[PDB]
């Protein structure tokens, strides 16, 4: 407020080179002057962290500053960037705060520090997969999985989910195909970015149709990879296998890849039977693969139509007669005792109890 | 680029422990590559020299190298495991201008 | 990035925000003049909702100057850059 | 309203205590059931078909047992054992009977996309396709934790009678069907 | 409504009205620039 | 650990590039080998014409 006449109209403002208050109705000056450091000083300047000027990163024991160096370790060799760490480090020090977790071996310590790194990737939309996190450390995964859900369950924190289109970028890149490697035949090189849009597209079609719900996604990905690899060019690639492209790709298909396969095959036949000319010509499993294009440029209608014959496991869709029978009601207990028999089966006659001893030993 | 750096890769070609000997670690050979840029999903895409100078980027080419180590059994092989980043000097042999 | 804030009574932005186009950054081909404010950029104060403090990219020189072009990118770690061209 | 499908109870969970020290070596030498494999766990396990039930038995004098389809019939199955232990020669009594868990579950028999639950409910629910095919959600009233897959059946765990469960099943049916 | 972005090289107008990050719609390009303004400015022919 | 490790595991990348690129920039060139320390060796190119 002015205190000459009590407006609070007061306005920052500054004349040529003159920085002042002035109340915006009476012209006074409350205020004017300022005291800034110059570049003179400006060269000097220095950096202490506050945790080191509060006294903190003292208290470190060796095993957490050891941890935190894993942290950092892990983080760097993939090349990622530095706020990524920086995130990783400090959750990995919040999470220290409890008891359970400092009380600890080292295999779970080790785990810890992995999910660290894989849920602050998380938090950036990145795509990972556990498993190379899982290569990078000295543990397995079953540890591993078994820690990270105590951790999540223990925090609470948000994770978001794995974007599977971000997933195929990433992994698209991964093969080997799109260069003339001598080791590869030049008949196998196309280019990347038709490639990239048929996969998509490919495994749009098997995300909508429930396949990818509850599964690996990777195997996935690899057959719709299989599809638009073929589908480019069948004239000589409808020849080949899955260890064939594998080999040359130099990539360990998982073994859920071959069924995935067939399921998508199903998937497939399933969408080509709306089509005139498919359920004219009498395709096959092997034949349809030419008109993926042609199935693909008007998907959404012809699948919406495929769903009003929906997917459900093959294996409950047999036809189960009988869901869930009701079992009969048991519940009744006796007065007291339904029988005194039963207990005259459970105690052995001295016949036998006295040699219990001399065979075990 | 083209010769100096094999000759210093070769002046250090062999590194082994003093400790736990018959371990051991060799490098074999090591390029220079073509630049391009990290963008945020693991994945590299080529640059252009204004690209960089437009956001404030580094016009670099990754330093790959093959090795050889031994870990239980000595036949373990790498072919192309990068090491670094190595600036990259306009219209020389490995730019894009050229 | 807040965008202009409006005069409570001439339905139209403040002088210091005359410029600014909808989403708080500077037209191109417009007429910036001394101490106008080129981005309304405004920072949290975690150095229960946080608070927010201004900093805007006020325009500082002694004759007027025209807006060529405004360049919006981003790097790897989200930290979005703008950069403008300024005539004289 | 309800769908015309009831959830069905699968385990029951019970202890009692016995009231008096125990000799599991004696057990073991004297039962027509029993277990003592100290190098492993010194303990010994029971189980009876009327009622299907497991037991658990230490020389601290507590049983554990659990199996049953109904808190009755766990209850049943626990004077059972505790009847057996009392003709073992041990003074064995039925005392502090306490229910610990239960297990049912149901279905809803339409299919379910677990990635819109997961969108609109991740502040409860925790969806991860890579190790457990399922969804998990963990319920606060009551403190009930839930399975949900795609399938439309549903396991539910962590309550005290059936009544929480079927209360919890029309809690979350709404949300299943939209 | 949404404002418009001109992509840097392949000059499709592209509207972001959110955090995404900058990408172009079309082509793999990052780099964006506005659209000219629409009110009008006076000069002096001298 | 008794179990054999694998020095890929440690394979750091940032003491290279980040060596190069401010050895670079600020203009300075220190090396322990020969105790030399030289200064303003990079110059920004300039754009008067
Ligand atoms: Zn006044
Ligand atoms: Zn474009």
């Amino acid at each position: 407020r002015c205190p000459d006449c009590g407006s609070t109209e007061l306005v920052e403002d500054s004349h040529y080179s003159q920085s002042q208050l002035v109340c915006s109705d009476c012209g006074c000056v409350v205020t004017e002057g300022v005291l800034t450091t110059t570049f003179s000083d400006e060269g000097n300047l220095r950096e202490v962290t506050y945790s080191r000027s509060t006294g903190e990163n003292e208290q470190v024991s060796r095993s957490q500053q050891r941890g935190l160096r894993r942290v950092r370790d892990l983080c760097r060799v993939l090349q990622l960037p530095p706020t990524f760490e920086d995130t990783a480090v400090a959750y990995y020090q919040q999470a220290y705060r409890h008891s359970g977790i400092r009380a600890a071996r080292l295999q779970k310590k080790e785990v810890l520090v992995g999910c660290c790194v894989l849920i602050t990737c998380r938090q950036h939309n990145w795509p990972l997969t556990m498993g190379a996190i899982c290569t990078l450390l000295y543990a397995d995964l079953d540890v591993f999985s078994s820690t990270y859900m105590q951790i999540v369950k223990l925090l609470g924190l948000d994770v978001p989910s794995l974007c599977l289109a971000e997933l195929v970028k990433t992994y698209c890149s991964s093969f080997k195909l799109f260069q003339a490697s001598p080791s590869v035949p030049a008949k196998y090189v196309e280019d990347k970015e038709k490639m990239l849009s048929r996969t998509m597209q490919l495994v749009e079609l098997a995300n909508e149709t429930w396949l990818v719900t509850g599964r690996h996604p990777l195997p996935v990905i690899t057959a719709a990879t299989f599809l638009a690899w073929q589908s480019l060019q069948p004239a000589d690639r409808l020849s080949c296998s899955l260890a064939r492209f594998c080999k040359l790709a130099n990539v360990d298909l998982p073994y859920p890849a071959s069924s995935r396969l067939q399921e998508l095959l199903a998937v497939l036949l399933r969408m080509a039977e709306q089509l005139a000319w498919l359920r004219v010509l009498r395709l096959d499993k092997r034949s349809v693969v030419k008109h993926i294009g042609d199935l693909l440029q008007h998907r959404q209608s012809l699948v919406r139509s495929a769903f009003r014959d929906l997917l459900l496991p093959p294996c409950m869709l047999k036809s189960p007669k009988r869901i869930c029978p009701v079992p009969p009601v048991s519940t009744v207990t006796g007065d007291e005792n339904i029988s005194d028999s039963e207990i005259e089966q459970y105690l052995r006659t001295p016949q036998e109890v006295r040699d219990f001893q001399r065979a075990q030993a | 680029i083209n010769v100096e750096i094999k000759k210093i890769m070769k002046a250090n070609e062999k590194v082994t422990s003093d400790a736990d000997p018959m371990w051991y670690l060799k490098y074999l050979n090591i390029y220079v590559g073509l630049p391009d840029v990290e963008e945020s999903f693991n994945v590299t895409r080529p640059v252009s020299p204004h690209e960089c100078r437009l956001r404030d980027m580094t016009y670099s080419a990754p330093i790959t190298v093959d090795i050889e180590y031994t870990r239980g059994s000595q036949r373990i092989i790498r072919n192309a495991l990068p090491i670094g980043r190595m600036p990259i000097m306009l219209r020389s042999s490995n730019c894009v201008l050229t | 990035v807040m965008g202009p804030m409006l005069d409570a009574a001439t339905r139209k932005p403040i002088w210091r925000h005359e410029i600014l186009d909808a989403d708080g950054i500077c037209s191109p081909g417009e007429k910036v003049e001394n101490k106008q404010v080129l981005v309304n950029k405004s920072m949290p104060t975690v150095t229960q909702q946080p608070q927010y403090k201004d900093v805007p990219i006020t325009y500082k020189g002694a004759t007027d100057s025209y807006i060529e072009k405004v360049m919006i990118s981003s790097n790897a770690e989200d930290a979005f850059l703008i950069k403008m061209l300024l005539r004289q | 309203g309800p769908s015309g499908i009831v959830p069905q109870l699968q385990n029951i969970v019970s202890t009692v205590n016995l009231g008096c020290k125990l000799d599991l070596k004696t057990i073991a030498l004297r039962a027509r059931n029993a277990e003592y494999n100290p190098k492993r766990f010194a303990a010994v396990i029971m189980r009876i078909r009327e009622p299907r039930t497991t037991a658990l038995i230490f020389s601290s004098g507590k049983m554990v047992c659990t199996g049953a389809k109904s808190e009755e019939q766990s209850r049943l199955a626990a004077r059972k054992y505790a009847r057996v232990v009392q003709k073992l020669g041990f003074p064995a009594k039925f005392l502090d009977f306490k229910i610990q868990n239960m297990v049912g579950s149901c279905d809803v028999k339409f299919p379910i996309r677990l990635e819109g639950l997961v969108l609109t409910h991740q502040q409860f629910s925790s969806y991860e396709p890579e190790l457990f095919p399922g969804l998990i959600y963990r319920m606060i009233k009551p403190r009930i934790v839930l399975l949900i897959f795609v399938s439309g059946k549903v396991v539910l765990t962590g309550a005290k009678v059936r009544a929480e469960i079927y209360e919890a099943f029309e809690n979350i049916y709404p949300i299943l069907k939209g | 409504q949404p404002m418009i972005y001109i992509c840097g090289e392949c000059h499709t107008e592209n509207e972001i009205k959110s955090r995404d990050p900058i990408r172009c719609r079309e082509c793999g390009y990052r780099i964006m620039y506005k659209k000219r303004t629409k009110r009008l400015v006076v000069f002096d022919a001298r | 650990r008794a179990a054999q490790f694998d020095v890929v595991k440690h394979m750091r990348q940032d003491q290279i590039t980040n060596g190069m690129v401010n050895a670079i920039s600020t203009g300075n060139w220190s090396l322990k080998r020969f105790k030399m320390d030289r200064q303003g060796v990079t110059q920004v190119l300039s754009r008067l014409s």
